């Protein structure tokens, strides 16, 4: 037989192992393909009732869970297209914290319907303008939407009932305990005038009993074992160094060099008098606990030991700097008796055990303090993993609370409302960019009817009875999940709320990178390696 | 012949390399004739590590292509060189070299030499700079030509509403950096780049802002009223030059020489801080350390006792933005502190991005350095919006260091081309081909432009001839409509100094290669 | 079909089949220390690759001492874990009641 | 659901087993061999 040899010119000039990709059949509509594919990956874990999911690394390692940018993050992908819808749902967790999933889902009911304008007739270019205006209109209503706004933010019995819905996606079922654990924790460090640091909110996970039995402390734990002889304290004054507890000496090359016996005699005897003189002096402010970052030396710890002195060692250099900020104290690179101003003050300080791990706890009878920590137990490393997730999730959503304090209803009212009021936005506009509008209001419709999908009934009759009672004037009627047969519910009167920042920010980053995939027209790749 | 010698040697004789080389100039413009102009095509390039670069730049496009071929080497070479002295202008150069050997190859495999078309080629490339040296304009170079010019060089590498946004940005900082002598100088103009906050935030600092913070916890996060220290001297612990050791008796001595072995820093120290009490007498004012060397715990904590912000290990460039800024003066000693040697700032403070740490220096009195700041929310956006600044700036520059500029679309080659057709009846001889040659490749950019907006070439470049005939305006390529346009009345504005260039450039490589007898592979096939 | 979501040699599997499949495994699990609970109980003894033997009638020992690969049902030889590090007593119930 | 062929554990296919009166009845005859060498 014969051989179709090749095209001259780009065909014969290219590397072996490249591949170059044009035109619409070639580029376009694979790109939109793969797209489809990586939405229908992580489309079953939505909401309330969304199945948890099961990944191995390639280290052998094993993570479930039901978070979407942690799924993407474990998962290897390599089509380029899904890599830019990967980097646009890690932009929105590392923005806001919350509605990584949604990004996704919209992201791929965009492109699902310009594959079908771009199969009728229309270019790419009137797709890309109809796509912007939509936007720009959705941004626009948006703000009219916006019911209950977050009124007190250090009150318990109110932020614990805000953060409820955040985790009612995670933990379907134990939501109230840890809604109010997080609101416990969160309450208390909020400063005045202050900036909500995320970073003051310390996770500690100790297997043993079940969740039921985690706690909120005032303070700080530490797993690790006292170097002294002394376990406990009732009311510490703290001192804390970043050098060694031991004799300090020369940066340079130094060496001992005696001439005589007797100096050989006495020098011991000197070391030993200097360090007994060094460790009385620190004794003598009434400092009863040393903290240090280095090591500790035999004859430092027995002069301590001497004088009822606790001892307590961490190498971590950032763990230092926190319990600084949590007892107030001043670190010191030198091994001087301090100062007052340098002192820190702790109401308890005690080793203890909890399901046979020895931690040390740093107390306060204090309400505020400056940081807090969450202890959390459970039967298995995978649960507290998720548990700990929760909690963050939970910690953004106060955040951003802070930082701006509107809520919208959840459910999918919002997007029905949104689709209804572009669709009637688009019906006016003459041209053929109305197509291209229509289709994102459409865009809208996947986010309710997944839901339904995994609540276990059927969407059409739930969106086509969520249409109707839209267009009574009931802006706030959403998706009800307790019945098994089909219905409605009012989302304001039942709590069920969500972040104006985080829909805000979900729609501009999904439907930029929509536009982003689109705009591509020819891909050339090197070979792999 | 060469065969006999080296049986593994690769040839190429007269009619063949001929024939490779046209191929080869062929394949590369059909490539990259689909970026010009604002209705081009973007590219995706994606390297063996997985990394994904949204282009449609043409150095780019060559340059990460996967490609291995003699003469394009060559043509990326040239290309190369344009970019780095002019920055615009390196997918036209490809074009016009592939139009002027397929132009030259018509008439070449017909039995003529191709000296008569490189004399033909030599005799066009006079006539047409002598023509383009009396098209173009010379103007005041205000603010809004300058804006116009920036516009036109932006819109073909970014949507319109990203290029409205760059350049204010890139005709204000040319601008402020701007003498009315002593020309324009980059490298005071800084590009930082941060990943959040979606990119119609790109803006421009009347300051600069460094990419590392304080380093001690007990530092001052915002400063409102600043003096600014700017040295490179170190506070670091120095040992001597000879070699040198420490022999002690016992402990007490020990103690001594560890005290002892710290005074040659602590009395930088002092004089830093005595220097500050002096001039900062009341806690109202501020004072902030720039270093461009490392600074220890023990310095670190001996200045923040005092009030003090000090940063450590400075880029080596700032050490001149600062003092052009700030206005004060880099130093390498303290055996001389003064008060003449600080600048002041009207504003200093910290953010904190992630893992990173940035800090801004705002409210100068009359800066001579500015900073631009990109932001976007992925890496190749980035990336693709520090390319079209890169452009911008040099376009702006190139417009004011020029007294003149030129009408864009199209219109100086349509004309070009109509001057060239009546000058070949006075020229003797064959080489009046050669001249017909040259003109026609001059319209493979009226062409290509019409192309990419979706019209006929040759009914619009028909329209166009029918104009600048009958009335000798400069008329160009409308690219929504297909009519022609008055380019100058518009505000389509190109720059001359890369129309001069280009033409050269173009004119001495495509000669080069028409003269080329035979390719050899005759060598060591690798260097072991 | 040219290019392809995932690496190649990712290995899928989702529905009924695979739940149904894990509370399969979840038995054979179950069944390797069935037969040492109560006063009649028996032990097991058991080998590994550099020729060393142990002899145990505890649960999560033996638990400890299977080379057990499946996700599904490493989570049985982890409530052992547990139950053995917070009362000490009771981890071949936890097990079976599992 | 078609339980083929799972894995459990690490080198299934090359480890064995015995269970039951057949494995104690194998204990018993190798200590009866090594009393049997040393009754002599
Ligand atoms: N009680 C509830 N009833 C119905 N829907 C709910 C309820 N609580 C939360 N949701 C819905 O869950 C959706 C998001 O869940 P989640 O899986 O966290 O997605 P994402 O991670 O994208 O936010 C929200 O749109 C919200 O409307
Ligand atoms: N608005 C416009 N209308 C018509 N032509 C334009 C317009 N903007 C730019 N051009 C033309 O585009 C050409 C430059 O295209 P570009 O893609 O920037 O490649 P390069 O500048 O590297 O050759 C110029 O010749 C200019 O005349
Ligand atoms: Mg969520
Ligand atoms: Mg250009
Ligand atoms: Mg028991």
């Amino acid at each position: 037989a014969l051989h179709v040899p090749k095209a001259p010119g780009f065909a014969q000039m290219l590397k072996e192992g490249a591949k170059h990709f044009s035109g619409l059949e070639e580029a376009v509509y694979r790109n939109i393909q793969a797209c489809k594919e990586l939405a229908q990956t992580t489309r079953t874990a939505y909401g309330p009732n969304g199945m948890n999911k099961m990944v191995i690394n390639h280290l052998e390692k094993l993570f479930v869970t039901n978070d979407a940018a942690t799924i993407l993050r474990e998962l290897e992908v390599q089509h380029p297209a899904a890599k830019m819808i990967v980097m646009a749902s890690h932009m929105q967790e590392q923005e806001v914290g919350d509605g990584t999933n949604f990004v996704l889902v919209f992201a791929g009911a965009l492109l699902e319907l310009a594959e079908e304008l771009l199969r009728i007739g229309l270019s790419v270019s009137e797709v890309i303008e109809g796509y912007e205006i939509a936007c720009r209109k959705a941004h626009e209503i948006l703000p009219n939407l916006v019911c209950c706004s977050a009124k007190n933010l250090r009150d318990i019995d109110e932020v614990s009932s805000l953060l409820r819905t955040s985790i009612m996606s995670k933990q379907y079922g134990n939501e109230v305990f840890l809604a109010k654990l997080i609101a416990q924790a969160c309450v208390s460090i909020f400063p005045d005038s202050g900036h909500f640091n995320v970073d003051n909110i310390r996770v500690c996970k100790i297997l043993g009993s079940g969740i039921s039995s985690s706690s909120v402390l005032h303070g700080m734990v530490f797993k690790k074992e006292t170097e002294g002889d002394v376990t406990s304290v009732k009311d510490a004054k703290i001192a804390v160094y970043s050098c060694p507890f031991d004799g300090m000496i020369t940066e340079t090359k130094g060496t001992v060099l005696i001439k005589t016996a007797e100096e050989l005699m006495n020098f011991s005897k000197g070391e030993e008098n200097l360090m007994d003189a060094q460790v009385k002096a620190i004794a003598d402010t009434g400092a009863n606990v040393v903290v240090t970052g280095g090591k500790v030396a035999d004859m430092a710890l027995h002069y301590a030991n001497k004088y009822n002195i606790m001892l307590v060692r961490l190498n971590s250099k950032w763990d230092l700097r926190r319990l600084c900020k949590t007892v107030g104290a001043t670190a010191l690179p030198r091994l001087t008796p301090p100062v007052l101003e340098e002192m820190g003050h702790c109401d308890s300080v005690y080793l203890s055990e909890v399901g046979d791990t020895q931690v040390v706890v740093f107390k306060h009878e204090k309400e505020d303090g400056a940081i807090s920590t969450i202890v959390l137990r459970g039967s298995t490393d995978n649960l507290m993993d998720d548990i700990e997730r929760a909690v963050d999730d939970g910690v953004n959503t106060f955040k951003v609370l802070t930082r701006d304090k509107r809520l919208v209803p959840g459910g999918g009212a919002t997007e029905i409302e949104l689709a209804k009021q572009i669709t009637s936005y688009g019906e006016t506009c003459p041209g053929l960019e109305q197509y291209a509008i229509k289709k994102f209001a459409e865009a809208f419709e996947a986010i309710p009817r997944a839901l339904a999908e995994n609540s276990g009934v059927k969407a059409n009759e739930v969106i086509s009875k969520l249409y109707a009672v839209h267009q009574e004037g009931n802006k706030n009627v959403g998706l009800d999940i307790e019945a098994e047969v089909p219905a409605v519910k009012d989302m304001l009167e039942a709590g069920i709320l969500d972040t104006y920042l985080g829909k805000y920010w979900a729609i501009k980053l999904a439907t930029n990178a929509a536009v982003t995939v689109l705009r591509v027209d020819q891909i050339i790749m090197a070979k792999p390696a | 012949a060469v065969k006999t010698l080296n049986p593994k040697a690769e040839v190429a004789r007269a009619q063949a390399a001929l024939a490779v080389n046209i191929s080869a100039a062929r394949g590369l413009q059909d490539v990259l004739r689909t970026n010009l102009g604002p209705k081009g095509t973007m590219k995706m390039l994606v390297s063996g590590a997985g990394d994904i670069k949204l282009t449609k730049d043409g150095n780019v496009l060559l340059h990460e292509m996967q490609i291995q071929h003699p003469t394009a080497s060559l043509i990326a070479k040239v290309a190369t060189a344009q970019d780095d002295i002019t920055g615009d202008g390196t997918t036209s150069n490809v074009l016009i070299i592939g139009e002027l050997l397929k132009q030259a190859d018509l008439y070449i495999s017909e039995g003529l030499h191709p000296r008569i078309i490189t004399e033909g080629f030599e005799a066009a490339k006079e006539k047409a700079l002598q023509f383009l040296e009396e098209v173009k304009v010379s103007r005041e170079m205000d603010r809004e030509t300058l804006i116009d010019v920036a516009r036109t060089s932006l819109r073909t590498k970014v949507h319109a509403e990203l290029a409205d946004v760059l350049t204010e940005a890139v005709v204000d900082s040319i601008l402020a950096i701007k003498k009315q002598d002593e020309p324009i100088d980059l490298f005071m103009i800084e590009i930082m780049e941060m990943k959040h906050k979606s990119e119609t935030d790109t803006s421009l600092i009347r300051g600069l802002v460094l990419d590392h913070g304080a380093r001690h916890p007990d530092m001052k996060k915002r400063v409102e009223d600043a003096y600014i220290l700017t040295c490179n001297v170190s506070l670091e612990y120095e040992k001597t030059e000879v070699n040198s050791g420490f022999f002690y008796k016992s402990a007490e001595e020990r103690e001594k020489l560890v005290k002892a072995e710290r005074k040659f820093i602590e009395d930088r120290v002092k004089k830093i801080i005595e220097l500050k009490r002096k001039v900062c007498g009341d806690s109202d004012k501020g004072f902030v350390v720039i270093n461009q060397k490392g600074i220890d715990p023990f310095s670190l904590d001996a200045l923040s006792k005092e009030g003090i912000v000090a940063l450590r290990r400075a880029k080596r460039r700032n050490m001149e933005r600062l003092t052009l800024a700030c206005g004060g003066v880099a130093l390498n000693s303290f055996d001389d502190l003064s008060p003449d040697c600080l600048g002041h700032a009207g504003l200093v403070y910290e953010y904190t991005l992630g893992e990173e740490k940035f800090t801004f220096i705002e409210k100068c009195n009359n800066p001579r350095s500015v900073t631009l700041l990109i932001k976007g929310p992925n890496k190749h956006t980035l990336t693709q919006i520090k390319d079209a600044v890169r452009d911008g700036l040099r376009a702006v520059k190139n417009a004011i260091d020029d007294g003149c500029v030129v009408p864009g679309a199209g219109a100086v080659e349509v004309a070009m081309a109509e001057a060239l057709i009546k000058h070949k009846p006075s020229v003797k001889g064959r080489a009046q081909l050669g001249v017909q040659a040259f003109a026609d490749a001059l319209l493979i950019i009226p062409k290509v432009l019409a192309q990419n907006s979706g019209f006929d070439l040759q009914e619009t470049l028909v329209k166009i001839q029918a104009e600048h005939s009958e009335s000798g305006q400069l008329v160009g390529v409308d690219l929504n409509t297909g009519e022609p346009m008055v380019a100058a009345e518009v505000g389509v504005w190109d720059n001359y100094c890369v129309k001069k260039q280009l033409l050269h450039s173009c004119t001495v490589i495509a000669t080069n290669i028409l003269l080329v007898d035979e390719i050899m592979r005759a060598g060591m096939s690798f260097l072991k | 079909t040219p290019v392809i979501l995932l690496k190649e040699g990712t290995d899928s599997s989702q529905g009924i089949p695979q739940l149904v499949s894990n509370i399969s495994a979840c038995q054979v699990i179950a069944e390797a220390v069935r037969t040492t609970l109560g006063p009649r109980g028996m032990d097991k003894l058991i080998v590994d690759g550099r020729g060393k033997a142990t002899i145990s009638n505890d649960g999560a020992t033996i638990l400890k001492l299977l080379d057990v690969v499946h996700p599904a049902a490493k989570t049985l030889v982890d409530i052992a874990k547990s139950q053995d590090a917070e009362v000490g007593d009771g981890t071949t119930s936890v097990t079976l009641l599992a | 659901e078609y339980g083929r062929p799972f894995l459990i554990i690490k080198d299934q296919d090359r480890k064995s087993r015995l269970m039951g009166l057949e494995a104690l009845k194998s204990h018993i005859m190798a200590a009866k061999a090594v009393a049997n060498t040393m009754r002599t």
